[PDB]
């Protein structure tokens, strides 16, 4: 508040032949409840309309604004400048994703491919009649499926993962969590063996080095640590 | 030239667009879904209240059916909706919930036992029998007597959107994000596709299809204060308008929400899950009981918004750098029991408002929330432009009239996706189109030239201040309370704003990944949408649903029992052309009367309403005497259409 | 090679058209060898620090160490077989765990930069695991071979001879911190990796495990750092050029 | 880290927007360290086989080895510094060349199957390079550390003591074939890799180089296999329990 | 139905087809070359006699 903030932003246009990666600094006056969302829009409308970034809900619910904020993958719309003592904030695009420009990366299409790779949809032999009563489900089970279904595909756990940064084909924490989400859903008939055919290799669960950065950075606080281990124990004893 | 072809083109990756894509793709029609952003980030993902559907599972849902849901919808619409469309909706909602359940949506379920509170007064303990255990639960939302709002804990829109998007991936629907439809290709009154701009590369591409469906959401962002995502700017509405043939319906019908966080607009679902939130003014005074002695804070959200504005104009509002607001106090709770999930709102306030709800009060002010208005279609979802369909908030299918029922909009998105999806598929499979390269090239090169002129423009106007000026005008003059004098001035300034938008100049000259270029062509579009809303509001001299004219406080069923149709025939005109579509009282199952909320006897009665009412009363009493069921009586009062796939009845607990 | 081996290489799948179970088995054995070595080093620290309980006690454990009842004499040949086994697991573990190293410039630069930007504990501790593991390729091999070829030189004075006289203290000093950091962090990660104790509150469990790790490791380095001084002291005392410290002889050598 | 380092990690390019020159430098140093060690081992085989020219001669080279004029006495401290240097290059080489190992199940299975189907000399010889290189992680480290910490134990009888008495012959026997196969094949590949002698008829050159390799290696193993027997013989002769073979003392120890 | 559009469709990836594709593509016409096999394996690749031209 009244405090002068130093915002350092990574800039680079891979589609421009004359663009070189560099940092650009901006000087903005802090205001109460100020978020990175507000900071970037101020810069856009009054200092530099060139800068690329992606915002949608600005309510921490859509997973669009992930970026490296002072070294940590976080949702820019829920990040308060107030929490940075130095008054110096450095913004980098999320690593491990294809860069579009500056702070904008292609997060959506990687997740879509991931969703297809683990076949992120209900697998059932028969199609239930939608004009009849729903199949009953224990409220406890519906609750635990929901917990894992809360993933907003923000990509923070992917960018946070040193393994994924070194090894591109790694399915990532988000992928391992998606598998478990269906594993514990009674509507899905796949067996442990079916899941093994999906992530039972070095690009899957066995490629995880348990760095746990995914768990410690998940803005949704999903139980990644225990859920991934759960999956590892399960996959290691398939055949 | 670059051309992409598909049998069914869907513009918009929200619940409506994705569900429609499933309908077409499942029948072998090649389909493409275009979206500004990855589809799972659409505004639909923000829905936390729930979805309305008459399942009749829980104790508080007992005895619920299509008729009761239909009544709430019609009366809520303040008789501005197409009642037949509402029937198609309520009858199909139950099956939408159930289909999503089969698709994995983790709906909160009912468990045997007793629950406390969650009631205005009197009773306070609810008992769920054993035969209800395991079925889809429901909560109190939207103010309906019967609790029928289904939910997946606190992220209903999110789980629903993800399931429908996953189904699209399963079927191999072609999802192309960061792609924007900037114009519709049409000839001889027929739509053959859209001209698309690749937001990343800047390429202008023609997407041709036998049928095109627009499910682009609302246009809340023309207002400064809104709960809508940053992408709900109404460009889908605009490109439809710019064809000079497709028409927009009831653009002036905008709904506000009483308690979004001020000034962010972030939704605080406070006072929902468990009634307790208390509204206070600048003196800490609980004012709602002063205006609504009986209902108090639990009055109709429609009423709460008005009272909040009234109280502020009475000089009892809180001053701040961003304007005036009021207070929302939930600390009066800050604790309870357990046995289920109940903890979220605090985080919203801490992460953004920077405070603990259980301690300090949250600043709030009514803000734009939903867009009843949209592209005008028939009951099948087809616009006046043949081959162009629309579904969801982007449409004016019109099951909402002048006031959407809480929980009905996320429900319409999926339901319309199912129904319009069927008609859209049928159209795409049966129609035959003549794709002329001469016409394709005209539209494509026309947009390329347009992009070039924007980048080369030596104009001195600043696109951002013009867009911000527009949002202020809309908020100040086209809000909860409106009057001719101010609407007159806003329309005038908007028109002036529109002319200046054409003299904009931008700094960044590149054609690819250019945020500034994006605003340069989107703002003029938003201004045309704003003009339709403002002008529609000025010419509508009556008060109906969410549209309140202080100079015409009554609902006029004699001169305004109709729908506003906006068009833009001459690409050079600066004001929309408005026409009216009258609502036939004889084609109504429920004649106009008291809407059920707000002041009593506040509407000019139409002689025909009384005539039709008597006929209804008569037709019912008779058939009821002959021992005819509600299904036969409904059909005798107002028959409606439904595609084969969904004309089955909905089984309920205890049939 | 075998036909099944050729079919899997060329098809990327098994003759039954399924993914190989080898990656799962390799993951299992990597952890199994790591666990063994981890526990082993714990006991090793106790028996090696017995010198603190007096030359007599250390002499006792040594003699009674690995088959002593079958032959009261000695038979240090058992220590060699024991050292051989441990060496084998040491190699197998190194072989398997080696797959996890950053393997090229990009992976290295890229991971290092991430580590420094993140300032995330468990990620940094993995770097240490990798670094300490690489160093032990050279450090551990030395100690393991000697221990396998000269088991009759283990004792209060014999060990102290090699420690000081033969200049093994530099290696031991470095290897101490190396294997300790490596083993304790590895045991911790192994717990969260397989979630053996997750229970109902995995977050509290992890917090506890991290606290335990620091305590256990703090205790081990200090103890091993004291045991270090022990042998070093006795080694600096050894002066008589006529005394055969290395092969000092009691009943069955020393 | 540094800003340039961050920009390169995130952009995959240099601040000047060019690809890093690091991969080129790393390739250079990998070969440079390999070359050094390769030549070094050649000389090493000569001086180590001097024992065949008589205990006197071997004693001569040893004493006159590394600074002897500055101090006629001895100063084995130089052998330690020399061993330290060689150890450093040994580690650097291992670090760099390690990047070339198959690193996972797929690469391993896949490459092994290819090797067996191909029956191609130079491809198979690379496997041996990799295999022998991995083994030397443990074998070479032992010899190098001892040689750096006990330089005063090098001599006709002192070395023979460690060879037989301390049981180093098993390691030396295995390490002999290991480093020889590794070094000769590596020197050969190094020649064709950089093409220093390609000339006008590279195919004839390569054929010659392959012939030379086999001859040079045949000569080295036989010589080193004879030198092996040399130290082993003198070691089996050592019996007097009153003789301090290890630290045998001439003027300046032994 | 699956449909691909281009301004100039060339059927055949031999010397004639590829050279014609160059002519159209160099003037901004989107062009597709269809071929049974990778174009560099077309029969044109077997010519060993030579090409006639009055230089
Ligand atoms: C804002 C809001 C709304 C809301 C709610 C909470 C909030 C914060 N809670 C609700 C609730 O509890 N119950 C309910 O019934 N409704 C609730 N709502 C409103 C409701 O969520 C919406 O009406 C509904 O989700 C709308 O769905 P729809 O499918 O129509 O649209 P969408 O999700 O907004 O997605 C629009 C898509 O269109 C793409 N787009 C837009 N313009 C273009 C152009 N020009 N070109 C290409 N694509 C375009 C967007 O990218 C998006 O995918
Ligand atoms: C056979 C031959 C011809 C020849 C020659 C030596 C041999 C062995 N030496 C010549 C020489 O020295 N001087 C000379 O002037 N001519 C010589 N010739 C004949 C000459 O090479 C040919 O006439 C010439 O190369 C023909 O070129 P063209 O571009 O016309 O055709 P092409 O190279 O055969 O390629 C045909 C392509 O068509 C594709 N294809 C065919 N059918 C289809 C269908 N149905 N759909 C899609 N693609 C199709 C083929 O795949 C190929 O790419
Ligand atoms: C030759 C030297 C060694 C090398 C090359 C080495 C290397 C490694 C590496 C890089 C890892 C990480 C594996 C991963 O992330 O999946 C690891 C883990 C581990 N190591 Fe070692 N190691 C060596 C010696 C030892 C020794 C002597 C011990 C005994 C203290 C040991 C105990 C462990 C443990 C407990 C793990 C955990 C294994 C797992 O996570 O599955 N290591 N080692
Ligand atoms: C095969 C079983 C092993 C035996 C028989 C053994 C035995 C011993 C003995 C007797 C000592 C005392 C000093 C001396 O004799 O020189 C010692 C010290 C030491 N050993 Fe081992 N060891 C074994 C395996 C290992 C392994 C696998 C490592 C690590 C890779 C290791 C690391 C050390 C260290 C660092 C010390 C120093 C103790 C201190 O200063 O606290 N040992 N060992
Ligand atoms: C710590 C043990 C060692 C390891 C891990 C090792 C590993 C390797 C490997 C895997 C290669 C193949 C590199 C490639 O294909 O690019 C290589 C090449 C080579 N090594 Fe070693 N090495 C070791 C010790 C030695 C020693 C002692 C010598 C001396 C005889 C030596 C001399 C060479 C030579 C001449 C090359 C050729 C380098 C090149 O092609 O650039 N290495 N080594
Ligand atoms: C730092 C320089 C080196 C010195 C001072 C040195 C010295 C010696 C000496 C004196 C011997 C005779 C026996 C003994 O003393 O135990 C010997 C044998 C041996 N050294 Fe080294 N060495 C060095 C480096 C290496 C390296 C780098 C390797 C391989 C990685 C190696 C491999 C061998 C082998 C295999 C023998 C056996 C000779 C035979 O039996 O033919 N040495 N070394
Ligand atoms: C911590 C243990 C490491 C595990 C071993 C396996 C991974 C590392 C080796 C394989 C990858 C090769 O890694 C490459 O090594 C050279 C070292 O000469 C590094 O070189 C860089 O760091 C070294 C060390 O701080 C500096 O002296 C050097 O000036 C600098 O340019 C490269 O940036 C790195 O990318
Ligand atoms: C020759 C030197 C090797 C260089 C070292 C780096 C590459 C090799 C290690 C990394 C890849 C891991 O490689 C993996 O190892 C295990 C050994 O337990 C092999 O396992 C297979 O071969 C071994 C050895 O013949 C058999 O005892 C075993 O029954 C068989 O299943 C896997 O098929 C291989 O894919
Ligand atoms: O009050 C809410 O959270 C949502 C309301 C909606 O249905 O629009
Ligand atoms: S698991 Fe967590 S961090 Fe990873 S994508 Fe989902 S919500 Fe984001
Ligand atoms: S950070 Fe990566 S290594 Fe595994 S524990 Fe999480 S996915
Ligand atoms: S903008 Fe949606 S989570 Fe940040
Ligand atoms: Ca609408």
């Amino acid at each position: 508040m009244g405090r002068m903030l130093t915002i350092r932003v990574f800039k680079y246009d891979p589609q421009s032949a004359v663009s070189k990666p560099h940092f650009q600094e901006y000087k903005i006056e802090e205001a109460p409840s100020m978020t990175i969302f507000i900071v970037l829009n101020m810069i856009r409308e009054t200092y530099d309309p060139d800068l690329n970034f992606d915002f949608v809900c600005r309510a921490g619910i859509c997973g669009s604004c992930g970026m490296m904020i002072n070294g940590r993958p976080s949702l820019a719309c829920r990040t308060l400048t107030k929490d940075f003592e130095d008054g110096v904030i450095t913004l980098l695009p999320l690593p491990a994703f294809k860069l579009i420009k500056d702070l904008s990366v292609d997060t959506g299409n990687w997740f879509n491919g991931m969703s297809q790779r683990v076949e992120s949809w209900i697998h059932a032999q028969k199609e239930h009649d939608i004009s009849k009563l729903e199949e009953r489900i224990e409220p406890e089970v519906a609750q635990e499926v929901f917990e894992l279904d809360r993933c907003i595909e923000c990509g923070c756990c992917i960018a946070a993962c040193g393994t994924k940064i070194m090894r591109e084909d790694f399915v990532g924490a988000a992928g391992l969590n998606r598998v478990v989400r269906f594993m514990i859903d009674p509507h899905d008939e796949r067996t442990d063996e079916d899941y093994y055919e999906l992530i039972g290799d070095d690009d899957g669960v066995f490629g995880c080095m348990t760095l746990l950065a995914c768990h410690d950075v998940c803005p949704k606080n999903l139980p990644l640590q225990s859920k991934i281990a759960y999956l590892r124990r399960k996959m290691v004893s398939v055949n | 030239m670059k051309v992409q072809y598909c049998d069914s083109l869907v513009i918009g990756g929200g619940l409506a667009g994705l569900r429609a894509a499933v309908a077409t793709q499942q029948k072998g029609l090649s389909t493409i879904v275009l979206s500004l952003i990855p589809v799972k980030r659409s505004h639909s993902a923000a829905a936390q209240g729930g979805m309305q559907a008459s399942l009749g599972n829980s104790k508080m849902s007992d005895g619920d059916n299509e008729d009761l849901h239909f009544m709430d919808t019609v009366k809520g619409s303040d008789w501005g909706c197409d009642q037949k469309v509402a029937r198609m909706f309520v009858n199909t909602a139950p099956k939408a919930i159930r289909e999503l359940a089969a698709w994995g949506v983790p709906w909160t379920r009912i468990h045997k036992g007793d629950r406390m509170a969650i009631i205005n007064a009197q009773k306070t303990t609810i008992t769920e029998e054993d035969f209800r255990h395991g079925l889809i639960h429901s909560r109190d939302f939207g103010g309906t007597k019967k609790w029928r709002t289904c939910y997946t804990a606190d992220a209903t829109g999110h789980t629903m959107l993800f399931a429908v998007a996953n189904e699209c991936l399963k079927l191999g629907v072609s999802i192309q994000d960061r792609k924007e439809a900037i114009a519709l290709i049409h000839q001889d009154g027929k739509c053959y596709g859209a001209v698309v701009r690749d937001l990343v590369t800047g390429d202008i591409i023609a997407y041709v299809a036998k049928g095109t469906l627009i499910a682009t959401g609302g246009y809340g962002r023309i207002y400064k204060n809104t709960t809508n995502a940053v992408v709900c700017e109404g460009t889908g509405t605009a490109i439809a308008l710019e064809t000079g043939i497709a028409q927009l319906g009831n653009m002036e019908a905008v709904q506000f929400h009483p308690t979004p966080l001020f000034p962010s607009g972030i939704l605080l679902t406070e006072g929902c899950r468990g009634d307790g939130g208390i509204l206070r003014d600048v003196d800490g005074h609980r004012f709602m009981p002063d205006y609504e002695p009986e209902k108090k804070e639990l009055a109709s959200r429609d009423v709460v918004s008005r009272r909040m504005i009234e109280h502020i104009r009475k000089g009892k509002g809180v001053q701040s750098p961003y304007g005036q607001h009021l207070w929302l106090d939930i600390s009066i709770l800050g604790r309870k029991h357990i046995e289920t999930n109940l903890r979220d709102v605090q985080e919203i306030c801490e992460y953004f408002a920077g405070i603990d709800p259980a301690e300090k009060w949250a600043p709030v002010l009514p803000m734009q929330h939903y867009s009843m208005g949209g592209i005008r279609t028939d009951y099948r979802g087809e616009a006046k432009l043949k081959g162009l369909f629309s579904a969801g908030e982007a449409a004016c299918w019109d099951m909402h009239g002048f006031n959407r029922l809480g929980g009905n909009s996320v429900s319409e998105a999926v339901v319309a996706g199912m129904i319009v999806g069927e008609y859209f598929a049928e159209h795409c499979a049966n129609t035959q189109v003549d794709l002329e390269t001469k016409t394709l090239e005209k539209f494509v090169k026309g947009q390329e030239a347009y992009m070039k002129s924007l980048v080369e423009s030596k104009g001195t106007e600043d696109v951002f201040k013009i867009k911000n000026r527009m949002k202020d005008v809309m908020d100040d003059n086209v809000g909860i309370f409106r009057d001719g004098p101010h609407l007159e001035k806003s329309v005038k300034e908007l028109e002036e704003l529109y002319k200046k938008s054409k003299n904009v100049g931008i700094k960044n000259k590149r054609l690819h990944a250019n945020p500034e270029l994006e605003e340069a062509y989107r703002v003029p579009m938003m201004l045309k949408v704003a003009l339709c809303v403002a002008k529609g509001a000025l010419d509508r001299t009556e008060s109906r649903g969410a549209h309140n004219r202080e100079d015409y406080p009554k609902r006029d069923d004699i001169n305004w029992l109709n729908r506003t149709l906006a068009s833009w025939p001459n690409p050079e005109q600066t004001l929309p052309t408005l026409e009216y579509e009258a609502l036939d009282v004889n084609e109504m199952e429920i004649a106009p009367r008291y809407r059920g909320y707000g002041a009593k006897g506040n509407y000019i009665e139409n002689p025909l309403s009384v005539k039709r009412q008597e006929e209804i009363d008569k037709i019912q009493s008779e058939l009821e005497a002959a021992g005819k069921d509600r299904h036969a009586i409904q059909e005798a009062l107002m028959p409606y259409e439904l595609p084969a796939k969904y004309k089955a009845r909905n089984e309920r607990l205890g049939d | 090679m075998t036909n099944e081996s050729i079919l899997e290489s060329y098809s990327g799948v098994t003759p039954e058209r399924k993914k190989s179970r080898m990656p799962a088995k390799l993951d299992w054995w990597q952890s199994a060898t790591g666990l063994f070595l981890g526990l082993f080093m714990i006991g090793h620290m106790f028996f090696v620090s017995t010198i603190l309980l007096g030359d007599n006690v250390m002499l006792w454990v040594t003699k009674k160490f690995e088959l002593d009842f079958i032959f009261e004499g000695g038979k240090p040949i058992v220590v060699s077989f024991l050292a051989a086994f441990v060496f084998a697991v040491f190699i197998a573990h190194a072989f398997l765990a080696m797959r996890k190293f950053p393997i090229n410039y990009r992976q290295y630069l890229t991971f290092k930069t991430h580590k420094d930007l993140m300032r995330h504990g468990d990620t940094t501790l993995w770097w240490i695991q990798a670094m300490t593991g690489f160093a032990m390729f050279f450090l551990g091999s030395v100690h393991l071979y000697i221990m396998m070829t000269q088991p009759q030189t283990i004792g209060p004075v014999s060990s102290s001879f090699r420690m000081v006289s033969e200049w093994m203290w530099p290696l031991y000093l470095v290897l101490l911190f190396a294997v300790e950091l490596h083993g304790s962090v590895g045991l911790y990660r192994l717990a969260v990796k397989w979630g053996w104790f997750d229970g109902e509150t995995p977050d509290k469990t992890r917090a506890n495990l991290k606290k335990l790790k620091t305590l256990m490791s703090a205790f081990l380095i200090v103890l091993g750092l004291l045991t270090f001084g022990a042998y070093v002291k006795k080694g600096l005392e050894q002066t008589d050029p006529n005394i055969d410290y290395k092969y000092f002889d009691y009943k069955r050598t020393h």
